[PDB]
């Protein structure tokens, strides 16, 4: 995969590539050492506490026949 | 009044404090970046 710098205006731009091949092996050094030296960007970032939107109520059909024929 | 220079000639050595300084710290340089890289060597050995 490729290697890439911030820039001044956060921006990144690509400036090497990560490349990794073993024959048989326990495992990948290369995630091991990113996990153990970087930090995990995660684009999921969680709310303070959870909001409630609503508990709905729904019914399976008394046929699968419609279902499956569409 | 006698004075004795038992100096070893140090004195002609210019900048002293900057020249032990450096000797110095390519000397820990030396020391930390050897160690550091064998153990990432030998981690990566251990999980290969």
């Amino acid at each position: 995969g490729p290697i890439k710098v911030e820039l001044p205006t956060k921006e990144t731009v690509e400036i090497g590539i990560v490349d990794y091949e073993a024959g048989a092996s326990h495992g990948n050094p290369v995630v091991d050492f990113l996990k153990r030296n970087g930090s995990t960007l995660e684009q999921k970032v969680n709310l303070e506490n959870p909001i409630p939107i609503a508990v709905l109520d729904s019914y399976t059909p008394s046929t699968n026949e419609p279902y499956a024929r569409v | 009044p006698v004075m004795a220079d038992l100096n070893g000639g140090l004195q002609f050595v210019p900048e002293l404090k900057e020249f032990t300084a450096k000797l110095r710290k390519e000397l820990v340089e030396t020391s930390e970046v050897r160690k550091a890289v064998s153990i990432e060597t030998a981690l990566e050995h251990k999980v290969v």
